[PDB]
């Protein structure tokens, strides 16, 4: 288990004297110190942890308990020290929610203008300076940066800088070049702000609002997540308001655990975040839908989870459905002990903690902070209304060939002109040469005379792997500019859930070599297929999605790799079951010839699992895995028997 | 051979520094001639300030200018204003030909209740010459040297000194006798009486710092205030 | 009442500014006269640097390195050409003509451009601007003509050739698109912006003013470093 994470407070040997610093790059550690920032890599053990940036909506495990239970961070309280700027008078402890920014607006701060809600993407700000001789001027920060910002600051600058400023008041000075002004900064203001206007409560207003109309802009400060960070430059409010800078921080947050216990005031040093949560782990409040092969044909039936025993891998979910008439919901049931593997994130209706949501056509905004037991999303705020509402109206913000190519298989609707047809056929002949020479085991392919570009491929699971036995079928087309660009691959799903982090049910497969996560003209279909059977079905299908190698050798990596191996087993069983029922016309006989032994071998292996160094991480079997695998195995046996292929 | 050539160029720079000393003397000469040219203009300023040519004049012109400038505001105490508003004029005479490079910041005072002097002439002296010790130190008309003036105070009004008191009980009689001592009082007019410099140069750090302050103040009053007094009176001058 | 007198003396200050402009014109006349007077000394400097009479390697390159303002301008490709700087002199504008000082950087021509003698003519504030006479603290630089360099092709340190592979949109034809991008160099000094550009012009004026008052009259002080980087 690594101990440091992103944005944690660390104390280290910067210049002999221990200096605090925030860590930025986290091995996928790098620290920047408080007084003078020198971003640098430091040994994790050597660095001393002081605070954690456990921000809301963050998934975290307790750092001392033997239970690896995960939970969601609802609210956070930061007790922070503050120093008056330019002085070492440090006030401590103070709470973050009392400090304020300097500028009235900042990148992203929600704004509501003339019945239009938007994010300030880019804005131009001023500095109003008071001069030694009593002159107040407005200097655009483009020049203000030249002065050697916050209320009360004292700068000095050559008079030339004040050539383009606007002298609001006082004796306009003589801009001599042989001496410099000394200026105080009374205020920092906003000149004009650019907005995106993503949505609203007919046409959007202009992308930029200037001072002439900026008075219409009212800031939605209710949606503040600008939780104090070490070195953040704020306005202290006395218990008179002054300018301060944070010195040290202590984050204590409320974490809703999977078992459903809401534990409050947890020092963040006993909690550490989860970078890579398995897709199936449902924390309480998720909106999820049953996904079993046969159960629940109705799509209007949805579910909200209430607790999941982490070790058990079984989540209890309440099943709701929408009433056909009226903005009401109908309670289906309270089924408990449901395999997470049989549950899937609802395509819509995602409401994490403290998200900003809009009402679908009164209150128009809010912070979704809790998910009700009745599946009603908590928050639609006009001003701290706290009114429960349903998701119904919320928006969250060896080689072979064939004479014809079957219509529904391979690729169609392609009519690109190759640079030279004969050259393209010559490249294709080179490819047949390579394929015939190679592919002694494991892989195989065929193509079609009517469209030499069109190809079909069949790939087999390797041994001692969650994708053991099994079967996989790919359509492919060689671009008419081949080998100028990588070939067009597509893995027919025959399933619904991602059988692999890279294989997509939609069928736009990707791999590292093909450049989509490089490709070259010298590359050949043989290399790509060898990689597909070498990596896309690697021993541990975890990793291979997005630099997840960083978790290699870690406790989290091991646990989530085991879980993903289990889900891969479930969905490969599902994929074979569906493949048997609707084998493509391209390969009808070849599915059966292999399955006649492979399917029963896999079923026997699954049965053995229900009751030894076998090469891939799956032990122990969780209760939910037992249930889901038993169901899918029964379905697979039924399919195999229906296919005229009894026990073998 | 290279460093001998640099030394030859060094001697050439020494001779060029002597030539530049001549050039600065000529610059002072041109300043004197253009001071004669100003005499109309500066005299007109002094005349309109003190109601000689057209509330009379410009009340507290020089006290106001000194207050607006930090370098002089820091010096004018609350008890110095009653004296320093009586400054009829400040003006910079320059040394005639042949006399040492110098300029006199003469302070014309109206008949006052504090001292009977008509004018206080805090003469300064430049060095047009590169001294043999460090000729290259001649970055220009440097101001090292000064000559104040002695001001006799009318009874009961002096501000440069103040009386401190102590009391001790007599052992025999038991009377609590009192003793008094005159001690320096923070006053702008102590500007006029700089600490006399010992010949050997044994100047305490206080003397060096106060002399540097006096010298920069004199140079400032020469080049900034008196030539461009108005830019500073109305606040248009930046004054750091 | 008093404000009227302040305004009258303000007019008098404008008049004093005019007379000070004449004073600085005559100071420039004294500068011409003393340039003639320097002519023996500065010519001996020039000969010694060029070893004409009983040079100093990289004299002006060195003096450019020892000063923060000038060393910041010399890049890695500036040194090969800038060490060929083998004399500097500030010609002072002839009488009657507008106040100007013509920085003469003779740049003994060798292998990079064909200019026998090069210049960076500048413009002084001869007289106060009528908009605000008080701003006339003296001869302030208010422009930099710059010369027209006759570069020898292949050593144009002001530009760099950068190429990248690209494809025509729609057509898809591959092309190695090449472009000449302005490159930072001290010789961009000599072709300044034609009157961010304002900041470059201000820094350029400061560099020229420094090079006139301090670098040239006190070149030796800077090669040895005895002087301070004012």
């Amino acid at each position: 288990q690594r101990l440091l994470f992103s944005h944690d407070l660390v104390s280290g040997r910067y210049r002999g004297s221990v200096h605090f610093g925030l860590v930025r790059l986290i091995h996928g550690v790098r620290v920047q110190w408080y007084p003078e920032g020198v971003k640098q890599h430091v040994k994790e053990t050597k660095l001393k942890l002081e605070d954690r940036s456990v921000v809301p909506r963050d998934v975290v495990r307790h750092m001392r308990s033997t239970d690896s239970q995960c939970g969601t961070v609802i609210d956070v309280n930061i007790d922070c020290a503050v120093k008056l700027i330019g002085t070492n008078c440090i006030i401590y402890p103070v709470n973050s929610k009392d400090l304020q920014h300097i500028w009235p607006f900042m990148y992203g701060d929600y704004i509501a203008y003339d019945c239009w809600l938007g994010k300030v993407y880019d804005l131009k700000n001023q500095i109003i300076l008071k001069l030694s001789n009593g002159a107040r001027c407005s200097m655009n920060t483009e020049d203000g940066a030249k002065l050697y910002f916050y209320p009360g600051q004292v700068l000095i600058g050559p008079a030339k800088i004040f050539s383009s400023v606007q002298w609001l008041s006082g004796v306009k000075p003589v801009l001599s070049t042989k001496s410099k002004f000394r200026v105080v900064v009374e205020e920092v203001q906003v000149v004009e702000l650019k907005v995106t206007w993503i949505t609203k409560s007919v046409s959007p207003p202009p992308s930029v609002i200037t001072q002439e109309n900026l008075g219409r802009v009212k800031r939605l400060g209710c949606f503040d997540h600008a939780q104090r960070q070490l070195g953040e430059r704020c306005l202290y409010v006395f218990p008179d308001r002054v300018a301060v800078e944070v010195v040290t921080t202590m984050t204590s947050a409320d974490v809703m655990w999977q078992d459903g216990s809401v534990e409050c005031n947890i020092r963040s040093n006993d909690l550490f975040p989860v970078h890579h949560l398995d897709n199936n782990e449902f924390c309480p409040g998720d909106f999820v839908v049953d996904k079993r092969v046969q159960s629940c044909p109705d799509p209007a039936v949805y579910g909200v989870v209430q607790s999941g025993d982490h070790i058990g891998r079984t989540c209890m979910v309440k099943w709701f459905k929408l009433r056909p008439s009226g903005d009401d919901v109908e309670l289906i049931g309270e089924e408990e002990d449901v395999s997470v593997y049989d549950i899937a994130d609802h395509p819509d209706f995602r409401f994490r903690t403290t998200d900003i949501v809009i009402r679908i056509g009164e209150p128009s905004v809010g912070q979704v902070a809790r998910v009700d037991v009745s599946s009603k999303v908590e928050v639609v705020w006009a001003d701290n209304s706290k009114t429960i509402i349903l998701p119904q109206h919320l928006y969250n913000i060896v080689f072979s060939v064939l004479e014809f190519a079957p219509s529904n298989h391979s690729f169609k609707k392609i009519e690109f002109q190759p640079p030279e047809a004969k050259k393209f056929f010559s490249t294709v002949r080179k490819e047949m040469a390579l394929l015939a020479t190679s592919l002694p085991e494991g892989i195989m392919v065929k193509t079609f005379e009517d469209r030499m570009d069109l190809f079909s491929a069949l790939i087999k699971g390797p041994t001692r792997t969650p994708y053991e036995d099994g079967l996989y079928l790919f359509d492919i087309q060689l671009p008419n500019i081949y080998p100028a660009v990588p070939p067009h691959f597509c893995y027919l799903s025959q399933c619904s859930g991602r059988l692999n982090p890279n294989l997509y049910d939609n069928g736009k497969v990707k791999v590292s070599l093909l450049g989509t996560w490089r490709w070259t003209s010298k590359s050949s279909l043989l290399q790509v297929l060898i990689s597909i059977q070498g990596l896309i079905l690697v021993n541990e299908p975890y990793y291979n999605e997005a630099g997840f190698d960083s978790d290699r050798g870690l406790q989290e990596g091991y646990e989530n790799s085991r879980c993903y191996n289990e889900m891969a087993l479930i969905r490969v069983v599902q994929s074979m079951t569906q493949l048997v029922r609707r084998p493509p016309e391209v390969f009808e006989q070849e599915i059966r010839q292999h399955f006649s032994t492979g399917g029963w071998r896999l079923v026997n292996r699954i049965e053995s699992w229900l009751e030894p160094d076998i090469g891939f991480p799956l032990f122990p079997l969780s209760k939910g895995f037992i249930k889901s695998i038993r169901g899918v195995l029964t379905q697979f046996r039924a399919a195999l028997l229906e296919a005229g292929m009894p026990e073998c | 051979v290279v460093k001998r050539r640099v030394n030859a160029l060094k001697n050439l720079q020494v001779k060029c520094a002597q030539i530049e000393a001549k050039f600065y003397e000529e610059v002072h000469d041109l300043e004197r001639k253009y001071a004669v040219l100003y005499q109309p203009l500066f005299d007109k300023r002094f005349e309109i300030i003190n109601a000689i040519y057209e509330p009379k004049g410009i009340p507290e012109f020089w006290l106001t200018v000194f207050k607006n400038v930090d370098l002089l505001s820091d010096m004018v105490q609350e008890h110095d204003e009653p004296i320093l508003k009586h400054l009829k004029d400040i003006k910079v005479k320059f040394s005639d030909a042949g006399q040492p490079m110098s300029f006199v910041l003469e302070f014309h005072f109206e008949p006052n209740e504090y001292f009977t002097n008509e004018v206080l002439t805090k003469t300064y002296r430049m060095r047009s010459e590169p001294d043999d010790s460090d000729p290259f130190s001649f970055d220009g008309p440097e101001i090292m040297g000064c000559t104040g003036c002695q001001i006799d105070w009318k009874k009961g009004k002096n501000v440069t000194l103040k009386t401190i008191k102590k009391k001790q009980k007599h052992k025999g009689r038991g009377t609590v006798r009192t003793v008094t001592k005159t001690v320096s009082n923070d006053s702008f007019f102590n500007f006029f009486a700089p600490p006399e410099v010992p010949e050997s140069g044994d100047l305490d750090d206080d003397a060096e710092a106060i002399l540097a302050a006096d010298f920069e103040i004199g140079h400032f009053l020469r080049e900034r205030i008196i030539p461009r007094s108005v830019l500073y009176f109305t606040g248009e001058a930046i004054e750091d």
